[PDB]
């Protein structure tokens, strides 16, 4: 029975950037336990409703290492939207989402739905990137753009519901 | 070289040709292989989460149970 | 036409080049794909029960002063 569609998601990124409680915000676990750390992948389960639909939604979150190369790439290569995560504390986060875009670009597919989430959005005090720098390299990309807090609890649960909305409206087109 | 660039034009426009069909084919197996990898880790990572979970729910109401207790004594 | 005879042959050999390299690749695929998750599902298991065990320890302990510290209140 129930659900009755399944999207797969990744998220990525530059390593604590919050890529993690990104996810375990959404997911909505009650712990902190991961095995980001030190595996360098874990992923989460969550169904959604979106216009009375079940959407399960398969999130995975990847770290780079290249220990497991071939396998994250069979994440990229099958993942249907991809959150581009940085966080505004740190600039070469921000500078290396383009570096990621390629890799999203390059070992991902050709009509993936993309987003950039700016996160921690809410420790202004050590804010270093302005969001409105933000909007411009989403804009250039003509990609979606967020600003996120893992930790107040900003824009996560809209973040993925938003794209979540993007996937579905691509495929209903292709009815 | 008018039936030598004929002739070879032929060969080696086959000889992509030939790869082309060879790469579809190659990256057809590596999806396929993918998504069953895809969803063998899903379940692994799922399991491995929902056992760590009961773990750390019993470490949870034990350690609870005590600060039910533990507060009482030091409250005196 | 003179210079139009090197704007093929190096791009065409860069062309066959390119798939034949593409294969090597995608030939290695399943075997790494494998060897991988093989790695992974240790990696997997081993870091799933130490966090059990981790959870485990605390259980007990936490649950020492349930003894240990229960019969402190005894003794006073």
């Amino acid at each position: 029975k129930t659900y009755d569609y399944l999207f797969k998601l990744l998220l990525i990124g530059d390593s604590g950037v919050g890529k993690t409680c990104v996810l375990f915000r959404f997911s909505e676990d009650a712990f902190n336990s991961t095995f980001i750390s030190t595996i360098g992948i874990d992923f989460k389960i969550r169904t959604i409703e979106l216009d009375g639909k079940r959407i399960k939604l398969q999130i995975w979150d990847t770290a780079g290492q290249e220990r497991f190369r071939t396998i994250t790439t069979a994440y990229y290569r099958g993942a249907m939207g991809i959150m581009l995560v940085y966080d505004i504390t740190n600039e070469k986060s921000f500078d290396n989402i383009r570096n990621w875009i390629r890799n999203i670009e390059e070992h991902a597919s050709a009509d993936v739905e993309k987003m950039i989430l700016g996160n921690k959005c809410d420790v202004n005090d050590k804010r270093q990137v302005s969001k409105e720098r933000g909007e411009k390299l989403a804009l250039d990309y003509g990609i979606k753009f967020m600003e996120t807090s893992a930790k107040a609890n900003i824009n996560v649960e809209n973040a993925f519901f938003t794209l979540a909305r993007d996937i579905k409206a691509k495929m209903d087109k292709k009815l | 070289g008018y039936e030598r660039l004929k002739e070879e034009l032929a060969k080696a426009q086959r000889e992509l040709k030939l790869k082309d069909e060879e790469c579809e084919r190659l990256s057809k197996v590596r999806d396929q292989l993918g998504q069953e990898l895809e969803e063998l880790t899903a379940s692994l990572f799922e399991e491995a989460h929902k056992m760590v979970r009961e773990a750390n729910i019993k470490q949870a109401t034990a350690e609870k149970q005590l600060k039910e207790a533990q507060g009482k004594i030091d409250v005196l």
